[PDB]
């Protein structure tokens, strides 16, 4: 099962929040540009074909049990010329107003809840030449989940981030039977300070630092069906906590730890490619990898499959997506579901994702 | 109608006029951390339980078959 | 925790670093306990 | 907010017996496991 | 170039309650329970179009204690709520 | 690919978007100053799409998203790709897709959420599906209509803290008062009754019945005269009881019975002095020396009266039936009032007749005195247990809950005892090498006898008149044996485990129901004192005694249609057997899908008794494992009128973690089968049909010939496997020490 | 300053056994035994000074996902330790669970154990110490015994011990319940007095110097009292035991995963045969045949659950519409309907004992007349007859004047049914239940009126016959005395509405339940020889009556041209019931020997 899993702070941000790059097994860094291209690589709204966007997106949480403990993102991207864009994103992971009702009678005025966190971010996509882009974005990540009691502080934590992103995108190159397109990506998440959960610096966890790189190819047939097959490898740039000891018995392992724990995240992100005792064979195994192929009719229709693998010793979340796509005039709708693979129950199981995006204003032309 | 109410890591369950038959307690994980089948009461009181996890799921099934879904901090 | 986290006047550092007043974190008494991200990590002691 | 009540389990009177169990915990400087109640000592070596 | 009425509608309701137990022989007026609880929703709505309807909202809810068991509560709720129909 | 290029998938309904902020604070002065106040970001979403349409006149689009929904299912989401005839697919579905079948070994699923695709080659249809299975199998039983419900309750499991005797008197008139039921042989009517408990709630209110809160004594042994058969320290507590009674020894139940009578507190000779009004000279009131503050008496401050509705009681039979149970050091406390014929007798104290509650002396503040008087009530449960004094044989033990049940009524309700030593077995056999008591009383019979005979649960017929034997059946009387308002049956006699067994089994006068160290051999084997001298938990350290089995049903119908126990089935899940053969959905019965209503319509079925058993899909579940479902279908056609199918499916349940405790395991089930049709027309039935006196009819008579096996072979699923072994943890002790 | 960095009150699902379990000693209460019982975990014992917690060889810590986060479960063995005075030769000390636990479907009953001496006292040595599992239905009649001595796990240098040496797979059972369903088999013909028996009753194939092989185990010691069941456990203990004669042994003994393997997941099959077939609708014939072997059962269903029981079922429905058979110008409803079907159903599991097999014990019996008892008694057979006349009127030609006389307002039913069964429980089961109703409906169509507006009458023949004889399980000699149930009634009611006036309107409604008692002797005696046709159209004596009276007034006082404004409307419904009193009642014996009557109400 997980051995050694990786520990980051403010662990939501890295759940796809949006339905379409979930049907692609959790990827985006290497697909076609759309409006959820935030999360995954910033750099290709600068090749959004519609001048701007706006879209939101629902992603439940335990549906069986209870209603409104979702994932929320809502994006917008607005793309002034053909060679920058501006876009910002809100991702919001809630459990809905929860009422703390202390004695029982009803009606005693009861104080209101909702934990919660979310990151706020905007990112600036400059295209450098005709096939290639590269984006920054400044994100702010706050979680509130505590709730205040006798005892406990609820003080929101706090931390800010910087993402830098790249994409390519060649032009429609013919071939034999057909005439295809490249697409790649990198982007670099996550990059800033250490949260600190409790307010002490003594006690603070690593940011979710995160390399995504990726490539794509898109079979183009008869200038109206589109097949999409895209490939993203995935690896958290946070250390390694030690496990079973590496300088009495418990004397090692608090050593071990308070080595490890004594990292900066800026030494943390180069000590990832590391800090462990095996070779090149066995760092390869904390490389998550993901693969999907999708097919457009008529651009309008989008049919979403994708397989998603994360190693059995750290996480172990893997599963196959499926995913569907309808655009009618302006508006896409895009659902995607999940068949896990897995020992681990994923609590991503038997939901349904949704999303809707509204496109307006000019249409800038492909290259 | 229904109430539940937490004063100190005990839970009461406040059903007026319909009976309760099964509580069933989740942890925001999907765990179940108690369960009754034998409720049988407008009024419940889960004594024997303490989490301390805050954030929990109570799913109360009621004679009906009616199931009732409330969230609860455990102070 | 307004004594670790934001430090009132009059107290300092070394007021906080005695083992009877110091914050004990839960890794420190269970270290083979793992706690979700976001939550309670300390352990609030019941102090005589 | 309280009120301060010569009555703790709340039930609006004031017990005044005391039939009870007694049990007791030495405090001593070189306590080990297996006496005095104890069933496991851990050791916390370099605290920040 | 957008033209749009704005409907307002503002709830404000204020409420007072006091339980009291009387003895009849000796000034023992006991307050046994009460409430203070006063609140104000105002909501404020605008249609920047047939489908897209922009509205904000305003809640708040301040309730006093009567007897010390209960803690004085504030509850403000703001903020714009945004509706599209198909 | 598709038939044309049109793409008409229009979306309906609305979304919303919540954007604000939350502020909250509340004043509590514990509370660390980092956290005076909460603020907030408020987002809300409130998605309740719609999706209709088409893609190129061969894929249909049927969705429907809505953040508002039910737990998982009502979130459809249907792709429908149907090509034309001639291809070898006819029809591939994703989404939420069904799996019907026609066969009754091997059943469907309605509620699937996967791949489903439908294959023709030539005359052989192929149905193939990989899905997750949403919803769960639920079977019930109806006879008559009402659901029947099945309960097993052993001896151990009764009512307890709940039924209480309002006195030594009643719990000793009870057995007697009942032998020849349903006549009562007691005269016996309670006219008034207050309750009080130990306030633990302090709430102030005008409309729970008015604000009657009181200061309470509560004497253990108030009102209590001898007992004929019982020595006086089974009837009271008190240290001496000399010079404590003073009316003849068989007398009812009264205050005047003893000197600790509320009306002569203090006159020349009672036991009680008037410091027994006041809360804090409570133990000065008392004249008697060896007095503790937890066994002679129990006091309380601001005691809540209960209202009707939260208890009843047995005017005839002298006890309470409270609403909640007191499980705990809750202290229970009564005033009654009952007539025996011109008599009246009064046992506590009452509001209306009892000392004011308080008295004032002075004229202001500074010279005031306030005294407040306690009411002098009988106590029926203590603050400390002790099962040693008669307050705990005031609870009663014979009271047993049957589960779930509210509304039981006569011809609805079946009870048998069994003895489960293992198995279950309806009479009583004697220990090796020693023999029953000889030439027993007919209503002694143990021996050869019903074990509803041995516990005096089965003396009359139908009709409630006596029979010699009984008629077999437990005796259903409203007022003795059941109560009907709250579905509990009351044995005829209180301790009918203990005392009534000792005494059918005794063969000597030198055996004692009270020292175990003189029974017979018959006795230590069955007679289960531990149930009634100590407290539940301790009695379960006597592991051999519980053998006595509660076994029954009942039927709950309350309403016309068979109530199935969930809501918005899915169409095309339930099935009806009547008699082992499947009943027709249109025939036969009719279904209320959305209310969860099966209407039984063979007029022959109604009237028959014939246990009817439904089965259904239930997708109102919650906290279930992932459910994975799969196979394929046959549907071979050699001719029009010959049909032979090949199914074959596949069941794997996901465990949440590799350990499966006891109870909750999971299945990794194949089944697989084969079915066959055969249906012609015959012509020479309708025709020898014409042949018949007075018939001239021409419609065609059928044959229908269907047969199927099946196989099933079980597993359980690789990931709960210790070792390689299928394993079920009985105890992995992670569950021990909360 | 004393910092409580955890205090808490600990509750355990597992109580100490109080009382006695060797009858050598007989004294619970005294000998200064300090017996503890506890948990060591994984999360607070990793530092445990004597031995450090750790997990058993193989066993995995649980793994859920909590938010977005990994968080292993704690893993815990239940711990006993024996100290003070420390156990003496034969005793010992115990917790026990209430439980229901099923394992016939399962092979083998593990459970890992560990051993250790107590800090400064005295070495606890390998084989003194002994942990048993005891479960059945109780701890001192009926339970399995599963012993086995300890290897205990060497102390004194290093608290950290491989899990290797913490749990030995020497000091683990594996116990094949196979080995239980032989002892119990060879401790049947083991007397309670034997001298084979121990001093406790517990029959030890290994004590037995006239049986070859033991128990079948070298390794656990295996015990039986009193013919225990796992196919339903609800008594489930584990404790240590001494064999250290003479010394007074302590220590601290692990229980950890006590778990059922090796699922016996051998399947079933089941077949079904459907004849349907009509007759020019005039008849219609629906005949099944079920069969279904040991092991089939649903997708769904678990270990179990999935059918422990081989069924063979038939049913056949019979439909006629016996009116066609008479002319059309007369219309005559008569449908018939017929069902009969039967099922046998043999169970896996002999009903005695209720875990050994029924074939198994049917061949080591060595008894003929055992032998058939054993296979008649586990039979469960069901016949079930309905005959069924329901529906029974005259339709009307189209073109007649309705008739208050007219024998095309009446409606007949008829229901006949029987069942017969007999099982373990019951030798003989018959339930009979004859059902005859007539209605009767008529609305008339169009000093003060009188002629009825309309006329309802019904009655209702019901008869229920019950007899249930329980078998005796032991032999099948003579059985229990049959007990019979019989509610024979008569019930008819009728109803007649009125117009009296145009304002003015009457409703009448009387029923009237009888029970007929022709059954029952001078005394309180059924009578054996009674058939539920005896004596049918018999009206017994009356025992609930109820009559009903409804008026309907509309005041007519605008008739005079003064009170015109009045718009008064009076409604007055009456009721009354007569109910028969139990024999109990109106015919009391007072014990001076004198009979009362008490009345009805
Ligand atoms: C940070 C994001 C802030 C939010 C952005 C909202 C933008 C609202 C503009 C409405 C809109 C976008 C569709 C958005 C709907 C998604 C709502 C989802 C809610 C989820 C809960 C709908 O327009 C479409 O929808 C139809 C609706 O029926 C319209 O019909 C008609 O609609 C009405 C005539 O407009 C009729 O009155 C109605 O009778 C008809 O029916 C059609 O005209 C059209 O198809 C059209 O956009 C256009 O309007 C202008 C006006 O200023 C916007 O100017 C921009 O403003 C800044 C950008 O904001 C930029 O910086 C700035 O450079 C630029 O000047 C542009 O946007 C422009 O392109």
């Amino acid at each position: 099962d997980i051995e050694r899993p990786i520990t980051t702070g403010v662990p939501f941000l890295l759940v796809a929040a949006d339905a379409r790059a979930a049907g692609l097994g959790d990827q985006g860094v290497a697909t076609s540009s759309d409006v959820f291209s935030q999360q995954w690589n910033p750099a290709k709204y600068a090749f959004a074909e519609d001048a701007q966007g706006l879209s939101i997106s629902y992603t439940p949480y335990l549906t069986d049990l209870a209603n409104d403990i979702s994932l929320g993102q809502v994006t917008y991207y607005n793309k002034i010329n053909d060679r920058s864009a501006f876009a910002g994103s809100f991702r919001y992971f809630g459990f809905g107003g929860i009422e703390l009702r202390q004695t029982g009678d009803p009606n005693e005025p009861t104080r209101e809840v909702n934990p919660n966190e979310f990151a706020l971010d905007g990112s600036y996509s400059l295209k450098l030449s005709e096939t290639f882009s590269m984006a920054v974005a400044a994100r702010y990540i706050r979680s509130n989940l505590k709730v205040a009691t006798e005892e406990i502080d609820a003080s929101a934590a706090g931390s800010f981030a910087v993402d830098v992103a790249g994409f390519y995108q060649s032009e429609e190159i013919a071939y034999s039977d057909f005439n295809g397109r490249w697409r790649a990506g990198f982007n670099i998440q996550n990059l800033g300070p250490k949260i600190s959960y409790d307010h002490d610096d003594l006690s603070a966890n690593f940011l979710p630092a995160n390399l995504r790189v990726g490539g794509g190819f898109d079979f183009i047939f008869d200038d109206y069906n589109k097949l999409g097959v895209s490939l993203e490898l995935t690896k958290l740039l946070v250390p390694t906590p030690p496990g079973p000891g590496t300088p009495s018995q418990s004397q090692a392992d608090e050593a071990n730890y308070k080595k490890y724990k004594d990292i900066g995240w800026v030494s943390g992100i180069f000590k990832s490619f590391g800090d462990a005792p095996g070779g090149f064979s066995e760092e390869l195994k904390e490389i998550t990898y993901s693969a999907a192929a999708e097919y457009m009719y008529q651009d309008a229709f989008a049919m979403r499959l994708g397989y998603y693998h994360e190693s059995p010793m750290k996480g172990a979340k893997q599963f196959f997506s499926l995913g569907a796509g309808f655009k009618y005039s302006m508006i896409k709708v895009d659902v995607s579901y999940l068949f896990s693979a897995s020992k681990v129950k994923n609590p991503l199981e038997n939901t349904l994702r949704f999303s809707l995006t509204f496109n307006f204003g000019d249409k800038y032309e492909t290259y | 109608s229904f109430y539940v109410s937490v004063k100190d890591k005990t839970i009461k369950l406040n059903s007026t006029e319909d009976v309760m038959r099964e509580v069933s307690i989740f942890d925001i994980s999907g765990k179940l951390l108690y369960n009754n089948k034998k409720v049988e009461n407008t009024e419940f009181q889960v004594s024997n339980f303490q989490s301390g996890n805050q954030v929990l799921i109570v799913k109360v099934t009621l004679d009906n078959g009616n199931i009732i879904t409330k969230k609860i901090v455990f102070n | 925790p307004v004594f670790y986290s934001s430090k009132p006047s009059g107290i300092s550092n070394d007021d906080l670093s005695l083992n009877t007043t110091r914050r004990i974190y839960s890794r420190e008494l269970y270290p083979n306990t793992d706690i979700a991200q976001g939550q309670i990590q300390v352990v609030n002691t019941l102090d005589l | 907010t309280l009120p301060d009540v010569e009555d703790i389990n709340r039930d609006n009177t004031m017990s005044t017996i005391n039939a009870y169990y007694e049990y007791s915990i030495d405090v001593k400087p070189g306590m080990q496991v297996g006496e005095n109640y104890i069933t496991d000592i851990r050791e916390v070596t370099n605290v920040d | 170039i957008i033209k749009s009425d704005i409907n307002i509608k503002a709830d404000f309701s204020l409420r007072n309650n006091e339980t009291l137990v009387r003895y009849l022989d000796y000034d023992n007026n006991q307050l046994a329970a009460g409430q203070n609880i006063w609140s104000l929703k105002l909501t404020a709505d605008y249609s920047f179009s047939k489908n897209l309807t922009a509205i904000f909202y305003y809640d708040h809810s301040f309730s006093k204690a009567v007897i010390s068991t209960s803690f004085p509560l504030t509850n403000i709720r703001s903020g714009f709520t945004l509706r599209y129909n198909f | 690919i598709f038939g044309s290029n049109t793409i008409d998938v229009k979306p309906t309904g609305s979304v919303e978007m919540d954007l604000g902020v939350r502020y909250t604070k509340q004043d509590n002065p514990a509370f660390s100053p980092r956290n005076r106040s909460s603020l907030t970001f408020d987002f809300d979403q409130r998605i309740s799409m719609s999706l209709m349409g088409k893609i190129g006149t061969r894929l249909e689009v049927n969705a429907n998203y809505d953040t508002q929904s039910t737990f998982a299912f009502q979130n459809l989401f249907k792709l429908a790709y149907t090509p034309s005839e001639d291809d070898i697919i006819q029809k591939v579905e994703v989404g939420n897709v069904s799996m019907p079948l026609n066969s009754t070994l091997i059943r469907g699923a309605q509620s699937l959420f996967g791949v489903k695709t439908q294959l023709q080659f030539g005359r052989t249809t192929i149905t193939g599906v990989f899905s997750e299975q949403k919803s769960q199998t639920k079977s019930v039983v109806a006879e008559n209509g009402g659901t029947v419900q099945n309960f097993d309750l052993y001896a151990l499991d009764y009512d307890n803290d709940r039924h209480f005797f309002l006195s030594q008197y009643f719990r000793n008139k009870y057995d007697v008062s009942l032998k020849n039921y349903p006549f009562i042989d007691s005269r016996v009517q309670i006219t008034r009754l207050e309750v009080w408990v130990t306030n633990k709630q302090n709430r102030v209110t005008t409309t729970g019945g008015g604000n009657n809160l009181r200061n309470i004594i509560a004497l253990q042994d108030l009102g209590e005269a001898q007992v004929s058969g019982v020595p006086d320290n089974e009837v009271v507590v008190i240290s001496s009881t000399a010079g404590f009674f003073n009316n003849p020894i068989d007398s009812p139940t009264s205050n005047t019975n003893n000197k600790y009578d509320p009306a002569t507190i203090g006159q020349a000779g009672s036991f009680l002095n008037s410091n027994i009004r006041e809360i804090v000279t409570a133990k000065s009131g008392f004249n008697n020396t060896n007095v503790s503050e937890a066994t002679d008496y129990s006091v309380l401050e601001n005691a809540r009266k209960l209202t009707t509705n939260e208890y009843t009681f047995n005017p005839q039979l002298g006890y309470i039936s409270l609403q909640q149970r007191l499980a705990n050091d809750e202290i229970l406390a009564v005033a009654f009032e009952y007539t025996v014929g011109g008599k009246v007798y009064q046992v506590g104290e009452f509001g209306s007749d009892g000392v004011d509650a308080t008295v004032v002396t002075g004229n202001n503040s500074s010279n005031q005195a306030i005294i407040t008087q306690s009411l002098v009530l009988k106590m029926l449960k203590s603050n400390l247990t002790n099962v040693k004094n008669p307050v705990w044989n005031l609870m009663m033990k014979n009271v047993y809950q049957i589960p779930q049940a509210y509304q039981i009524k006569q011809d609805d309700f079946r009870l048998n005892i069994l003895y489960t030593d293992p198995s279950p077995i309806n009479y009583i056999t004697p220990v090796q090498g020693s023999s029953f008591p000889p030439n027993p009383a007919p209503d002694s019979k143990v021996e050869q006898t019903p074990l509803l005979n041995v516990f005096n649960l089965d003396r009359l017929n139908y009709n409630n008149d006596p029979q010699a034997g009984g008629d077999g059946f437990f005796d259903y009387i409203p007022g003795v044996t059941v109560d009907v308002q709250n579905g509990r049956v009351i044995f005829t006699t209180k301790e009918p485990f203990g005392e009534l067994i000792f005494n059918k089994l005794q063969t000597g006068a030198g055996e004692s129901y009270n020292d175990p160290t003189t029974y017979n051999a018959n006795q230590q084997k069955y007679v289960f004192r531990n149930m009634y001298r100590n407290t539940q938990a301790g009695a379960l350290q006597d592991s051999d005694k519980n053998k006595f089995l509660l076994r029954g049903k009942y039927k709950s119908s309350g309403s016309n249609g068979i109530p199935i126990g969930a809501f918005n089935v899915p169409q095309g899940s339930v099935v009806v057997t009547a008699a082992g053969r499947v009943l027709v959905e249109g025939i036969d019965y009719s279904v209320d899908y959305q209310l969860g209503r099966v209407q039984i319509l063979d007029p022959s079925l109604q009237a028959s008794n014939t246990p009817i058993e439904v089965s259904l899909e239930n997708n109102s579940i919650f906290g279930q494992q992932t459910r994975r479902f799969m196979g394929f279908n046959i549907e071979h056609k050699i001719s029009d009128k010959f049909v032979i199918g090949g199914t074959y499916l596949k069941m794997t349940e996901r465990p949440f973690t590799q350990k499966s405790t006891y109870g909750q395991e999971s299945v990794n089930n194949t089944i697989f089968g084969f079915n066959g049709n055969y249906s012609t027309e015959v012509p020479f039935l309708t025709r020898l049909a014409n042949k018949l006196p007075n018939i001239d009819t021409d419609v065609p008579s059928n044959l229908s010939i269907r047969g199927e096996v099946a196989f099933l072979r079980p597993d359980a699923p690789k990931a709960s496997d210790f070792q390689g072994e299928a394993t079920i943890y009985v105890d992995d002790f992670e569950g021990s020490q909360s | 300053t004393v910092r409580f960095g955890a205090l808490d009150l600990v509750r355990g699902e597992w109580r100490r056994y109080t009382g006695t379990l060797d009858a050598n000693d007989q004294n619970p209460d005294d000998d200064g035994v300090e017996f503890d019982v506890a948990a060591v975990n994984i999360q607070e014992n990793g530092t445990k000074c004597p031995v450090n917690y750790v997990m058993p060889p193989g066993v995995q810590r649980e793994q859920l996902y909590n938010n977005n986060t990994v968080i292993n479960q704690n893993e815990q063995a239940l711990a006993v330790r024996i100290g003070g005075a420390g156990l003496q030769y034969q005793d010992s000390r115990a917790v026990f669970k209430n439980v229901s636990v099923d394992m016939r479907q399962y092979k083998k009953l593990k459970m890992f154990l560990h051993a250790e001496s107590l800090p400064n006292q005295p070495t606890l040595e390998d084989d003194e110490m002994v942990g048993f599992i005891r479960f059945g239905n109780d701890f001192t009649q009926n339970f399995y015994q599963v012993e086995i001595p300890l290897k205990v796990t060497k102390t004194g240098g290093s608290c950290s011990i491989s899990p290797d040496l913490v749990w030995m797979d020497d000091n683990s059972i594996d116990l094949a319940l196979d080995l239980l369903t032989r002892m119990k088999i060879k401790a049947m013909s083991i007397d309670i007095n034997s001298s084979k028996r121990d001093v406790n009753g517990i029959y030890y194939p290994d004590n037995d110097p006239d049986l070859e092989g033991g128990d079948g185990d070298g390794k656990l010691t295996l015990g039986i009292k009193g013919n225990p069941n796992f196919g339903l456990v609800r008594n489930l203990m584990v404790g240590v035991k001494s064999r250290a004669d003479h010394k007074d042994i302590k220590g601290e003994v692990w229980f950890n995963e006590l778990r059922l393997a090796d699922l016996e997941n051998k399947g079933g099959m089941a077949a079904i045969l459907n004849v349907d077939t009509n007759m020019a609708d005039f008849a219609t014939v629906s005949a099944t045949g079920r069969k279904s072997t040991i092991g089939f059962g649903s997708l769904e269903q678990g270990a179990n659950e999935r059918d422990r029981e081989d069924v063979q079922q038939y049913n056949i429905v019979t439909n006629l519409n016996l009116g066609k058979l008479l002319p059309k110008k007369w219309g005559i409803n008569l449908p018939f309907n017929y069902a009969i079907g039967e099922e046998v159903i043999t169970p896996e599991y002999d009903p005695f004992n209720q875990d050994i097999k029924l074939d198994q014990l049917i061949r080591e019996t060595t008894d003929q007349a055992e032998k058939d008892n054993i296979r008649t008694r586990a039979i469960d057979y069901t016949k079930r007859k309905s005959i069924n006349f329901i529906g029974v009127r005259k339709d009307r030609a189209p073109e007649q004047k309705p008739h208050v006389y007219d024998i095309e307002n009446f409606t007949f039913s008829q229901s006949y049914n029987q069942v017969e069964r007999h099982d373990y429980e019951v030798a003989d089961y018959e339930d009979e239940q004859s059902n005859s109703a007539v209605n009767y409906a008529y609305t008339f169509q169009p000093n003060f009126n009188y002629l009825p507006s309309n006329i309802s009458f019904n009655t209702n023949i019901l008869r229920q016959s019950n007899r249930q004889q329980f078998r005796e399980v032991e032999v099948e000699g003579i059985g229990l005395d049959p007990l019979y149930r019989r509610n024979f009634a008569f019930n008819y009611q009728y109803g007649f509405g009125f117009n009296l006036t145009k304002s003015l309107k009457l409703n009448y409604s009387a029923t009237s339940n009888n029970i007929v008692r022709n059954f029952l002797n001078d005394d309180n005696s059924p009578k054996e020889d009674f058939n539920i046709w005896d004596d049918y159209l018999d009206i017994g004596t009356p025992n609930q009556h109820a009559q009903q009276l409804v008026l309907n007034y509309d005041i007519p006082i605008n008739k005079i041209p003064i009170f015109g404004f009045v718009k008064a409307s009076y409604s007055y419904t009456a009721d009354y019931m007569w109910q028969r009193s139990s024999t109990a009642f109106s015919e009391y014996e007072d014990p001076n020997g004198t009979v009362y009557d008490l009345g009805n109400t």
